[PDB]
């Protein structure tokens, strides 16, 4: 047969691998075979420490308390903007084209040739300059980036190289040196890490959350057709679809997702490309109306910095040019972080409306490249939940009920959401509308995740399953709800999608509250 | 008006609209990992600390042994496990399945007596001694095997399994160890070549039962990361007998949630729930715990992983139970290698430089931060001069899953304590368990939940306080899915898969349409969903792969090529999406390989382009990917120009006979070859035969015999 | 060939390398030897390069210039472009159509079903399903895989196929189909094996059903099926 | 020679720069 | 030859030619 024998080695190892109480291998093997335990877990429970238990607490609504409280704290800052680009306050210079697709660099080039007002502003006005960024840098890099766009050449790379190579801060960079020099040396000491600053509630994400919600004259969010469709599934999924993308094609939650989407496909290609060169990066969408025209909307410029990525997390530096029509001094709080100009003004219908320029450093990398470039996953989140909630809906009555959900049927109402609350009144909405808000969310869900909105999310899950047991009457327990709640509140530093998020937590556990007593 | 999200749940149950709440729209995190190596080390000493601890005589290393200690006295986790509770345990659950650990050990053995070498082949990256770092599987392999060959090991020619791993533990006796190192001499460039190297036994040793380490980058629902570990060869084929084994003990178990994945948990799920509301006594109440076991690698002592091994093979041969308790003493013994080391920096001088880590205590604990001073105080008495950290008790996470699920279903079977008026059990999966506990009164069944929560403690399975809660049957989770009144909202997860999957434009296609049809089939993915997933990963396949339609104005390097090719040929229904072609999939084709779909329309002169018998893209070598696709799944392809591909003198070499050999023998590229020869005899032998044949045939002269025969008999088979 | 065989041979012996490696890894071995993080980065990456494709050595690249319109195609460093991939479809060689009929008659048949089914009426009343063992394909005829391996092999390995084993006489029929309806085709023989062992083999999974069995539903399960929908579905 | 390098204080040298970047930055002085 | 100007923080000098010492 087969003769595997063990070492000396080997059987060393296992003889010093032994539970506590046995002096060789073969005394555990003897003692499993032989010995019979008979209630060893009842002993060893009765001599246990009573100390030591789940300490079973039932859960009522009385124990539910606000998470976060600091949050509502007025001596901490409010949040500032982190996002990579301006979401509710963009502005898009929008030039008609017949629908031809060209370069970045063309259509940058022909967008701010319809602006030249902008284009050959050469003397800016600070309005706010966040704490370091030299004002004179940024500006210079933005003037670079025009001349490099407008110049009559097809290379978009930066025409100075050199001076961009401090702007930006790349050059402010730590040398390398061998270990020994380290050891030796004594004023080299690790660096502490940079614990994120804990703010207050801010009313900019909940305005931001009500404008990305709502419908715009602009759809940018075009998809590939599919083939024809014959059976009646395909036909239900295309109905369903039909409804689904009227819905959200107008909200202009689907005009940041494609500039999100369209810009991170452009950083991702350029990186591939060029790898040690100052490349300039337009921040291009294109949109489509009601009428059926076809423009393209410029909403700024990027310097992509020296893109030597050698793995993936590697750090690359983008400094973001923004146009917009808001001006930072009527929220400061706000804008911390960006540097921003007041480079000119345009009229839409008559009036003339102020035209800032909001300049910020920020860093990427291929991951967040990348993962920018899937933002749609955020359009079949959405679609997932409606579908769901359709397919429920037409289980219960035989006949399908997309139709009445949305615009209502002759024998059945349309359905409606709790959708807000203004003066502690909550408020309805269409099922459209609460289509829209889911599709925001999910969006906020990707522009502002980070690790503390997954662990905010995984946590506060828990929260939303136990209030959902304690609505059915179902007389949920928590063993430690305390640890829970700090788990939950560990996680409420600096996103601001997090404490606005608790916000609207707290507000709809106060809700729910009060509608519990009937 | 102000929008608040959180009031949809006001109108809709939370496990409804549970799919919305989950972020896998956004960035997953991503990390040096030394200092969470560090604290997964301190953590796990620290829950053993009142143990034994001892200095390992083969290793010299400081040893902790928590098993049969001190019991808990309060409610931190605690890795105190009786090792006469598990027994108790184990004789219950066997009590319970008669014959099965009998049954599920003959089969274990039964199927490693057949398996061979190449099966360690299969997996992920492993950690390499020759080299110190992380390799594929199969180079890992062949580079143990190379060495071995020059200190006088010849078990991997031996063919099966059982020769291999007998010499891997002989290799473990030799006063040294040769081997193959790679070496950077300067030249300036770098060349890298072949040194051969020695070690002593001690270091060997040690490299053996070191395990790499990694920081995390997949998980997504933690603000923190965690450490990964790889482990050697010297342990894969042990730890994969040990984990069939443990398979095929807890296939038969109910109370298992593995293995099984898609729509077979969600009906294990209502069917577990089902029985035990049937079981609930008139009058009584069941309440299901929903449970998260915190960390729980960190406290699984492999020393209890041995004994249960052990008590498994009660009555087998010894040769197989010892041959099965050789990846638990392992585990017991392994050492940690702790990351690349720290960074410190001047800030005044603008300096920087990575601090390796076999220099960690080199600098004065001054010089390190608050959190990693506490960090190298408390983990000095575990450093190994060389940098690695001596971590005898817990476990690194993904070694042995199947194994401890099994352990947390004998925890299950219990049943009860005391006779008390209650009945407890549920499901066990890998971290991941759900409980459900029938009494007479919610005080009972609280008290129930309690003795559960005890009875685990004395095992080394410690629930979490904090994630874990309570309520009454008919409402809870499990492995994240979450049952409600029967109606199982099985979270939307399916994110991380639409969007070119690798390898070439054919085998993308068909990955991605089986995943969506695969997602419809298990997790329910509605019709007009699928047709969006469809409409997003076409927009994804296009701008990837730089194909999009013809008439589109669209400017590239293949566009041009495209244009020219949509009006070049008169049908343009029949090219692939690949060429610009327009997209004909739909929900009721997603099963069927667009190349046949267009077949009928593709104009003769296009499929006989794209078509061709001999393509130079597609290369014989480049075959092996068309079955299965990295998990290994399946594709449904075909053959065409579409279907291209994306250490030098090794790679060379080997590459160049496998070549010649699989064009000597037409039948090694689809079956596996047996033979405990060289290659070059069963070469020789082959072309010898071949030209016999073609000179009988008259297909070769009688000149061109003689040339090859005198060639054969230069090489020497004559 | 077998003289271009002993050449390459000899050619390879000359190097102590390929000696050392061919007289010490022995047949069972071989599989290793054949061996030698993020695959959308990766592609994406390679997508862009100049010559990603790694274009085998042999006399088809003189068919495709190097540069055509002013692209690259290829280079003598093979490495080669997809343009010269969308080229070869545009304009090249035009290849013999006759093996696909008989070769991937698993998917043409597949196809045939698909057209010539009927569909009828959607119900959308919860469904009731049980999980059951069903095949996901239909097989021409269905076999172990030991016997659909030696089955294989009898079909396009003509060699290496002694002392026949009580398995071709039984499946007699199928092998002469087979080896009639495959021959006077071209492709690489490993496709077609690949393809005979998805035929033969056969494929069964613990799926959800509510109805019809057979594996040509069970092909539509995806279509059919639904947790709150139902379909009619007559396959062709 | 890499220890001497910095064991002498000869790499703690100033890196210089252009002057419109100099005169761009308000903190040289 | 103009003045000489340096950050110590960020360790960097640059030379202000005569035509610039008024800029
Ligand atoms: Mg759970």
């Amino acid at each position: 047969g087969i003769d595997f024998k063990l070492g000396q080695t080997i059987s060393r190892l296992r003889d010093i691998s032994v539970p506590a109480g046995f002096s060789n291998f073969e005394g555990m093997r003897s003692y499993i075979d032989n010995i019979d335990p008979k209630g060893a877990i009842e002993r060893n429970l009765a001599r246990m420490s009573p100390l030591v238990s789940v300490t079973p607490k039932k859960l009522t609504w009385e124990d539910l308390r606000p998470i976060g409280p600091h949050i509502y704290n007025h001596e901490l800052p409010e949040v500032p903007y982190n996002a990579f680009l301006l979401m509710s306050d963009e502005l898009g210079l929008a030039n008609m084209t017949e629908g031809k697709s060209k370069k970045p660099k063309t259509l940058a080039k022909e967008c701010l040739e319809k602006y030249s007002t902008l284009r050959d502003q050469t003397d800016p006005i600070l309005i706010m300059k966040s704490e370091k960024a030299n004002e004179n840098f940024l500006w210079k890099l933005w003037r670079d980036c025009v001349n490099t766009i407008s110049n009559e050449e097809m290379s978009n790379e930066l025409q100075k190289t050199n001076y961009a190579k401090w702007a930006t801060g790349d050059g402010l960079t730590y040398q390398k040196i061998m270990k020994e020099v380290a050891i030796d040396d004594e004023t080299m000491c690790q660096e502490e890490p940079k614990i994120p600053n804990k703010c207050r509630v801010a009313a900019w994400v909940q305005t931001e959350m009500n404008l990305l919600s709502t419908l715009t004259s602009k759809r940018a969010l075009d998809l590939p057709e599919i083939g024809p469709d014959v059976a009646p599934v395909e036909h239900v999924g295309s109905e369903r679809r039909k409804y689904f993308v009227n819905e959200i094609n107008y909200c202009k939650a689907s005009t940041v997702m494609m500039k999100y989407v369209l810009f991170h496909t452009s950083l991702l290609n350029e990186s591939n490309a060029s790898m040690g060169k100052y490349k300039v990066i337009p921040i291009t969408n294109r949109v489509v109306n009601e009428k059926g025209e076809s423009f393209d909307m410029l909403y700024g410029l990027a310097v992509k910095g020296q893109s030597h990525l050698r793995g993936d997390t590697d750090v690359v530096t983008v400094v973001t040019f923004e146009f917009s029509s808001t001006d930072p001094r009527v929220d400061s709080g706000k804008w911390p972080k960006y540097t921003v100009f007041r480079i000119g003004s345009l009229f839409v219908s008559g009036r003339e409306k102020s035209v800032y320029l909001y300049c910020r450093v920020n860093g990427t990398n291929k991951i967040q490249m990348k993962w920018g470039m899937e933002a749609r996953r955020c359009l079949l989140q959405s679609m997932q939940q409606m579908e769901a909630i359709v397919e429920q809906e037409s289980s219960i009555q035989g006949y399908d009920m997309t139709k009445a959900c949305f615009k209502g049927d002759r024998v059945n109402s349309p359905k409606t959401f709790s959708i807000g609350t203004q003066e502690g009144k909550l408020v309805k909405g269409s099922f459209g509308k609460a289509l829209r808000v889911i599709f925001t969310k999910c969006l906020m869900h990707y522009v502002f995740g980070n690790a503390q909105l997954e662990g905010f999310s995984a946590e506060s899950r828990r929260l939303l399953l136990l209030i959902q047991a304690l609505k059915d009457r179902k007389g949920p327990w928590v063993f430690d709800l305390e640890g829970m709640y700090s788990g939950i509140e560990e996680c409420i530093s600096n996103n601001p999608w997090v404490i606005q998020s608790a916000y609207w937590f707290n507000e709809w556990l106060g809700f729910e509250k009060e509608g519990s007593k009937v | 008006m102000n929008i608040n999200p959180y009031f949809l749940f006001i109108d809709v149950p939370i496990q409804a609209a549970i799919s919305t709440t989950f972020p896998y729209t956004g960035v997953p995190p991503y990390s040096t990992g030394t200092g969470y190596t560090i604290d997964t080390v301190i953590r796990t000493h620290e829950y053993s600390n009142k143990g034994k601890q001892y200095i390992s005589d083969v290793t010299g290393c400081t040893m902790v042994d928590p098993t049969n200690g001190p019991l808990p006295e309060d409610n931190e986790p605690s890795a105190y496990a009786q090792l006469d509770c598990v027994l108790e345990a184990l004789d219950r659950m066997d009590e319970e399945h008669p014959g099965l650990f009998q049954a599920a050990s003959q089969n274990a053995m039964e199927t490693l007596m057949v398996t061979t070498v190449d099966k360690l082949t299969q997996g992920r990256q492993t950690f390499d001694w020759t080299v110190c770092r992380n390799q594929p599987a199969a180079t890992a392999l062949n580079t143990t095997i190379t060495s071995f060959r020059l200190n006088d090991l010849n078990g991997a020619d031996k063919g099966g399994l059982i020769p291999f791993c007998q010499d891997i533990i002989d290799s473990l006796d030799r006063p040294e160890m040769t081997f193959f190192s790679v070496k950077n001499i300067k030249k300036i460039k770098r060349i890298p070549m072949k040194v051969k190297d020695k070690i002593t036994k001690v270091e060997y040793i040690k490299r053996a039962l070191s395990l790499n380490t990694m920081t995390k980058d997949a998980e997504r629902g933690k603000l923190k990361r965690r450490a990964i570990a790889t482990a050697g060869i010297q342990i894969r084929g042990f730890v994969l007998v040990v984990e069939n084994l443990a398979k095929n003990i807890c296939e038969n178990l109910e109370q298992s949630g593995l293995p099984v994945g898609g729509n077979e948990k969600k009906a294990k799920l209502s069917n577990a729930v089902a029985k035990m509301l049937s079981n609930c006594p008139p009058g009584g109440i069941s309440m299901t715990v929903t449970g998260d076991n915190t960390k729980w690698n960190e406290c699984l002592n492999p020393r209890i992983f041995l004994a249960m091994t052990e008590r498994i093979t009660r009555d087998s041969p010894i040769w197989f139970r010892d041959f099965c308790s050789i990846a638990p003493v392992l585990f017991s013994n392994k050492i940690a290698r702790l990351g690349k080391g720290f960074m410190i920096t001047s800030k005044t001088k603008r300096l920087k430089a990575q601090i390796p880590c076999p220099d960690l205590f080199s600098i004065p604990l001054e010089r390190y931060n608050e959190e990693t001073r506490a960090k190298l105080k408390k983990l000095k008495p575990f450093f190994n001069e060389e940098g690695t950290a001596s971590l005898s008790p817990g476990m690194m996470m993904g070694m042995f899953n199947m194994l401890s699920t099994v352990l947390g279903v004998a925890a299950l079977g219990i049943k009860n304590i005391g006779n008390k008026e209650y009945l407890w059990d549920g499901l066990q999966s890998s971290d991941d368990f759900a409980l459900f506990v029938n009494a007479k009164d919610e005080e009972t069944c609280m008290e129930g939940i309690n003795d559960f929560y005890r009875t685990c403690k004395l095992l080394g399975i410690n629930m979490s306080k904090k994630k874990s809660y309570c309520n009454e049957t008919g409402m809870f989770e499990f492995t994240s899915m979450f049952y409600r009144d029967g109606f199982v909202s099985n979270f939307a997860m399916e994110l991380p898969s639409f969007g070119v999957a690798g390898v070439n434009e054919s085998a993308d296609m068909a990955i991605g349409m089986t995943i969506i049809k695969n997602n419809m089939i298990n997790n329910g993915m509605g019709p007009a969903t699928a047709q969006t997933a469809i409409q997003l990963f076409i927009a994804d396949y296009r701008y990837t792969y730089k194909c999009h339609r013809g008439d589109s104005k669209v400017e590239g390097k293949r566009m041009k090529i495209i244009k020219e090719l949509w009006e070049n040929t008169k049908g343009r229904d029949g090219l692939l999406v690949a060429d610009g072609g327009p997209n004909i999939y739909n929900l009721r084709n997603l099963h069927i390989p667009e190349i046949v779909l267009k077949y009928n329309l593709m104009d003769p002169e296009y499929k006989g382009r794209l078509l061709h018998p001999q393509n130079p893209f597609v290369g014989h070598l480049s075959i092996e990917g068309i079955k299965e696709a990295d998990k290994k799944m399946d594709y449904d392809a075909v053959s065409g120009t579409h279907s291209w591909r994306t250490m030098i003198l090794e790679e060379q070499c080997y590459a160049k006979c496998c070549n010649l050999f699989e064009a000597c023998f037409n039948s090694a590229s689809y079956r596996k070859p047996v033979g405990q020869h060289s290659m070059l005899e069963a070469m020789a032998h082959r072309l010898r035969m071949d030209a016999r044949l073609d000179y009988e045939s008259g297909r070769m002269s009688k000149d061109d015999f003689e040339k090859a025969m005198a060639h054969l008999g230069e090489i020497g088979y004559i | 060939m077998t003289l271009a065989k002993i050449e390459l041979l000899k050619q390879l012996l000359r190097d102590n390398e390929a000696k050392t490696v061919l007289k010490q890894t022995t047949v069972d071995q071989y599989n290793i030897i054949r061996k030698f993080k993020n695959p959308s980065l990766r592609m994406k990456w390679a997508m862009c390069s100049n010559f990603p494709l790694a274009l085998t050595k042999g006399d088809m690249a003189n068919r495709i210039p190097l540069e055509y319109k002013g692209i690259q195609l290829k280079t003598n460093a093979q490495m080669c472009s997809i343009a010269a991939v969308t080229w070869w479809n545009t304009y090249g060689p035009i290849g013999d159509t006759e093996g696909f009929e008989r070769v991937y008659e698993s998917f043409f048949l597949r196809k045939m079903r698909l057209d010539n089914a009927t569909w009828g009426r959607i119900t959308f009343g919860p469904v009731e399903r049980v999980r059951k063992r069903v095949l996901l394909n239909p097989l021409t005829k269905e076999m172990p895989p030991d016997e659909a391996s030696n089955v294989i092999m009898e079909i396009l390995f003509p060699k290496e196929a002694g002392i026949p084993r009580e398995s071709t006489w039984i499946h007699r029929e199928l092998i002469k189909e087979k080896r009639e309806k495959l021959k006077g085709t071209m492709i690489t023989p490993i496709v077609l094996a690949y393809m005979l062992e998805r035929e033969l083999v056969a494929r069964r999974r613990f799926l959800p059903v509510a109805g019809a069995t057979s594996a040509e539903f069970i092909e539509m399960l995806h279509c059919l099926q639904g947790e709150n929908w139902r379909q009619i579905y007559h396959p062709g």
